[PDB]
RNA sequence: UGUAUGGCAAGUCUAACCGGAGUAUCCGGGGAGGCACAGGGAAACCGACAUGGCCGCAGGGCUUGCCCGAGGGCCGCCGU
RNA sequence: UAUGCCAGCUGGUGGAUUGCUCGGCUCAGGCGCUGAUGAAGGACGUGCCAAGCUGCGAUAAGCUGUGGGGAGCCGCACGGAGGCGAAGAACCACAGAUUUCCGAAUGAGAAUCUCUAACAAUUGCUUCGCGCAAUGAGGAACCCCGAGAACUGAAACAUCUCAGUAUCGGGAGGAACAGAAAACGCAACGUGAUGUCGUUAGUAACCGCGAGUGAACGCGAUACAGCCCAAACCGAAGCCCUCACGGGCAAUGUGGUGUCAGGGCUACCUCUCAUCAGCCGACCGUCUUCACGAAGUCUCUUGGAAUAGAGCGUGAUACAGGGUGACAACCCCGUACUGAAGACCAGUACGCUGUGCGGUAGUGCCAGAGUAGCGGGGGUUGGAUAUCCCUCGCGAAUAACGCAGGCAUCGACUGCGAAGGCUAAACACAACCUGAGACCGAUAGUGAACAAGUAGUGUGAACGAACGCUGCAAAGUACCCUCAGAAGGGAGGCGAAAUAGAGCAUGAAAUCAGUUGGCGAUCGAGCGACAGGGCAUACAAGGUCCCUUGACGAAUGA
């Protein structure tokens, strides 16, 4: 049971970009939300640089965190961000909130989701 | 205290020169205006106005002040026994009104007149 | 955003820029943990005397004059539970802590997202505040700092359609149950909050429901009285930018 | 609702039969008792393994791996930027209270370091200098032989 | 020792205690110290994969079976 | 239909329930010793009438003074009689008077009395005389020094554990103890009296190496404070009693010096603001108590009563709490603000008086013995070879010496001088004062809201309850009838209410009397569930139900 009113919205959010749109990645990232908050991501950026291309968005359903080093230019899209991973990202790329995501890309194409 | 235990306890069980302070009651506009107070220890000698009770309306002048129960006996405000006998009916003063007071005692007049102090 | 400073004779004196702060968004969830932790923080420790119902050499007969083995005295059961006169099984305790940690940062986002929350009209009126106006918080020129009597700043409350608050709060209720003998018999809305910088608003604490408070020292409570969010607040000019870096 | 708060009705509260939740016996003894009897499943086995050496004749050092110098190269800006020169003692958390530090070799270094300590693994050498990089061993550090 | 929810995240939390104050609440300070950030070895002592190969779920892509495939799975390789 | 079954009704019985809280329980702050000048405790007295409680002590619910207070009063406890108070009573604060007997109990003896001047007993001083003094006993626990179990855990049990716990003996204080390194040993170019708090750490260490037991250094804090002798060198330069005279002590050393920044002595430099002794002596703060202290008791309706509803008005540096015939900022006490006193902080801080800090050179002058240390036997500890202590035995050096740094010996190195002494503050408890509460709310909470350690039980040690509520006001029921009648009853009176009439708010169940409905002296027993009939039913809070016929019409189906 989400006890955080954000959560709970940014996960109805999600469904509906799911069902209205093409999207069907934002209802895989709700469902992982819906889960317990263990099974959610923890990513650090040497991650993301290890698998992201550019153009190509990169979604995490969790929380990016600051280790390791980022230097493509690309846009990693998360439910939260630690205060270092978006400043890192920020210098490379562009670190964007998921409810932006979804509103600007409801069809979810060219996303890949990382973990 | 803010406690109601304290508070009534402390009441119930003040001592006699602290009990005056249960049988004050207010005094008339005029009163209020020349000795400058609001309210005095009602006198057996005061005159009064009862504010409350089914004795409200009538004036009389206090014949009684018990302090051990702080209660007042007024003149006229009384009740009749079974057998005939008109018997007084205590009065709490904060249901009551100062209208005329008793200055026979030099010691009340100054204390009711001084600004530093209140009768 | 922008925040319409008023004189003491409520007119416009100006404006200054709402502190981001206001724009935090709004965290009811976690306001409302802020609020229950400062609540039992306060709450004293009891419990029963550890020797009640020990007092007493009681022992039971055992097997053999058809009664139960219950620890007697005097023909009389004593001791266990089931005895009348008997132990508490499992008595309230003194050892028992009934304070709740709270993670600073987790603490000081509540009080940022509670201070948010007065920004939002809409908000402030779902709490229960009555108002006529349509900016929130109210913002007030340092002079108010200076104020002595109450019925002064009656009138600026008036002035600022923002009184009806304190008529709301005009009205205490009896409560119901025995906390009346433990010195609980009343309580009433919680109106209008008072933010100053130097110190407290002594002419407008005595108000009906009224809170003051300083912004240094402004905490989730007074901001969001019970854990509900959006409390109509006035800030004074000063304050209002004190409290920006809390 | 609670497991503990739906308990009042059902007599025994989970326990099986009344007769189970009574004394120690329920529980085979007391704390591990029978830890080599009636339960020695799963208990680490008995008797006495190895020595320990007086503790103020152990040394404590304090360790870095070169892949934290590295990530953190161009963040470091308060630290020498020769032809990068950094004394990892003043990296290193807790580097008072430790007999000395040692750089180790996990990872890589894309950039070339000019490292300052009192101790280096081969691994940590070979490393920094294979990327155009040179190891100084502190005055302390001059142990080694 | 699990789990659910919440904060922060290569970090995290302060303890005693100090200041303030609306004075047991509360605001500020306090990182001593704990746990995590490397392991192996009785000890001396030594000290690791910011990814090299193959499968492949979800998801994405395409010219609609073919690509990319985090996680996961099987190997390599590395420290002792 | 009798005996009777079930449910209800009126009235009891009972005292649950609801509402109420003069009592508890717990937390916090403050404060904190008493006694031979006879305490604490107990006994017996003491009132106009007085049994209990409280007070007091033959001056007996009190006497005196000063201040406060004030028109009343004569405790709990509302009677009767009577008295006191403006000669300022009551009442409160401070100080004083009195203060029986037993009691450490002290002239001697004794179940609270008695017999014929008494510090009994033990001590110090001493005019050697009880002449001057001390001790004794108490206190809620806290504190210090000694003696020291077992149940229990180990699934048995011996070591171990419970535990240095329970309990016992001795003793101090308002706090105790500890304390200015023969320390530490993050080994250092480092720390620098002692407690305590956090941590270090369930780490090191112990252990049928089982179960279990369990530190320290350091660090961060709190509070901070450092000194005095013995001896060397001086050698009566001194101390105590007394108003003085005079006496006592003291060469077996009073007194000066001095105390590891070693000191003494000799020779110089310089100087003191150290220390030690002593005088003065708070601010602030905290706890408690007290003075002062704003604004409605206006209209209408209801009511027995307005603090209620409706209308109108006010204060607020005061909308904490309590009282008052129902819900009160504005009726009364209080509350905010300001101010005052006492206590604690504290005979402290500061200030001051006096004294003299310190340095060089020389000098083997001085520097604590059954000690340091070793062995035998035990206890204790985490202390392991390496804790601490007891007991028996042995037993050293002299600063050019000695001890410590977790096995011994020797060398090096670093640290530090034992076998003499004192020492503020920060910490423990809760008797006592005050405050507080998501604690209990009369079978709860204390055993104890009440006569509570009461009644009562036991030879004794010891054990030990239960009992709260009339009403706004006692208006607590006059008169009359009846009766053996201050009984009870009837009638009557009061009050909103007597089914509020005295263990008197409310008044449940079990259960009782009378009574209503259903059943009932030919009939069978888990007392009922579900169906369907009889009989029974004021309103309200449920409004449906029956029959012809017609419509629809699952499985089934003439
Ligand atoms: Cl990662
Ligand atoms: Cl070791
Ligand atoms: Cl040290
Ligand atoms: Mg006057
Ligand atoms: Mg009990
Ligand atoms: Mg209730
Ligand atoms: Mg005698
Ligand atoms: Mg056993
Ligand atoms: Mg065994
Ligand atoms: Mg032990
Ligand atoms: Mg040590
Ligand atoms: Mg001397
Ligand atoms: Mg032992
Ligand atoms: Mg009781
Ligand atoms: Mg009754
Ligand atoms: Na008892
Ligand atoms: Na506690
Ligand atoms: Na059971
Ligand atoms: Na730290
Ligand atoms: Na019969
Ligand atoms: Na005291
Ligand atoms: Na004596
Ligand atoms: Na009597
Ligand atoms: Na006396
Ligand atoms: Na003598
Ligand atoms: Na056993
Ligand atoms: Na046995
Ligand atoms: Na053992
Ligand atoms: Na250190
Ligand atoms: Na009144
Ligand atoms: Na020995
Ligand atoms: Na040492
Ligand atoms: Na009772
Ligand atoms: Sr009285
Ligand atoms: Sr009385
Ligand atoms: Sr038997
Ligand atoms: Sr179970
Ligand atoms: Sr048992
Ligand atoms: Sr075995
Ligand atoms: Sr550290
Ligand atoms: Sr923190
Ligand atoms: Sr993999
Ligand atoms: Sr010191
Ligand atoms: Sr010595
Ligand atoms: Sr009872
Ligand atoms: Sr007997
Ligand atoms: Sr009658
Ligand atoms: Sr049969
Ligand atoms: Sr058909």
């Amino acid at each position: 049971s989400k006890t955080n009113p954000r959560l709970s919205s940014l996960i109805a959010d999600l469904k509906s970009a799911a069902r209205s749109s093409g999207g069907a990645v934002w209802g895989d990232v709700a469902e992982r939300l819906e889960k317990p908050r263990r099974t959610h991501a923890e990513v650090n950026l040497g991650r993301i640089e290890r698998y992201a291309q550019e153009d190509e968005t990169v979604v995490v359903p969790g929380k990016v965190l600051g280790s390791g080093v980022l230097q493509k230019d690309v846009t990693v899209a998360a439910v939260d961000f630690s205060g270092t991973a978006e400043t890192k990202i920020d210098q490379v790329g562009e670190a964007v909130s998921l409810e932006q995501a979804i509103e600007n890309n409801p069809e979810g194409s060219h996303v890949r989701v990382i973990r | 205290s803010k406690q109601p235990d304290k508070q009534r306890k402390s009441q119930r069980r003040a001592p006699l020169h602290e009990r005056h302070k249960q049988v004050r009651a207010t005094l008339s506009a005029d009163l209020r205006e020349e000795y400058g107070q609001r309210n005095v220890r009602v006198n057996a000698g005061d005159t009064v106005e009862v504010l409350r009770g089914d004795f409200a309306g009538e004036e009389g002048e206090v014949i009684n002040v018990d302090l051990d129960k702080a209660v007042i006996h007024v003149e006229d405000v009384t009740l009749e026994k079974t057998d005939g006998e008109e018997v007084p009916r205590p009065l709490d003063t904060s249901n009551v009104r100062v209208t005329d007071l008793d200055l026979e005692d030099e010691k009340r007049e100054a204390r009711l007149e001084s600004e530093d102090d209140s009768a | 955003m922008q925040a319409t400073i008023y004189d003491l004779d409520g007119n416009t004196d100006g404006e200054v820029d709402l502190p981001d702060v206001f724009e935090t968004p709004v965290r009811s969830d976690l306001i409302g943990k802020a609020v229950r932790a400062a609540q039992a923080n306060r709450k004293q420790d009891y419990g029963s005397d550890e020797y009640a119902g020990l007092r007493t050499p009681a022992e039971s007969f055992g097997s053999g004059r058809g009664q139960a083995h219950v620890p007697k005295q005097d023909g009389r059961a004593r001791r266990v539970p089931q005895a009348v006169k008997g132990r508490s099984a499992h008595p309230p305790k003194t050892e028992k802590d009934r304070s709740l940690d709270l993670n600073d940062k987790e603490r000081q986002l509540a009080v940022r997202s509670a201070l948010a929350a007065t920004a939002d009209a809409d908000l402030v009126a779902d709490r229960g505040h009555e108002f006529d106006r349509d900016e929130v918080p109210v913002v007030v020129s340092d002079d108010f700092e200076d104020l002595v009597k109450t019925q002064e700043v009656v009138s600026l409350l008036e002035a600022l359609d923002v009184h009806a608050d304190i008529d709301r709060a005009d009205e205490t209720k009896i409560k119901a149950g025995q906390g009346s003998a433990r010195g609980r018999k009343y309580r009433r809305p919680a109106s209008i909050l008072f933010v100053t910088s130097d110190e407290p608003s002594t002419a407008a604490r005595n108000l009906a429901g009224a809170d003051v408070a300083t912004a240094s020292e402004v905490n989730t409570e007074d901001l969001a009285p019970g854990g509900a969010p959006g409390r109509l607040t006035v800030f004074t000019e000063s304050a209002l930018a004190e409290v920006a870096e809390r | 609702t609670s497991k503990k708060k739906r308990q009042r009705g059902s007599r025994t509260h989970g326990g099986g039969s009344h007769k189970n939740r009574r004394g120690a016996g329920h529980r085979g003894g007391r704390g591990d008792a029978g830890r080599d009897k009636h339960e020695f499943h799963n208990h680490e086995p008995l008797g006495k393994s190895g020595f320990k050496r007086p503790q103020k004749v152990q040394e404590e050092a304090a360790t870095i791996d070169v892949r934290e110098i590295d990530e953190n190269v161009t963040l470091l800006a308060a630290d020498d930027v020769a032809e990068f020169r950094v004394d990892v003692r003043d990296v290193v958390e807790e580097a008072d209270d430790a007999d000395y530090v040692k750089v180790l070799g996990a990872g890589q270094v894309r950039h070339e370091l000019t490292l300052i300590a009192d101790d280096f693994s081969e691994g940590a050498r070979e490393k920094v200098e294979g990327a155009g990089g040179s190891v100084e061993l502190t005055d302390l550090g001059e142990e080694r032989q």
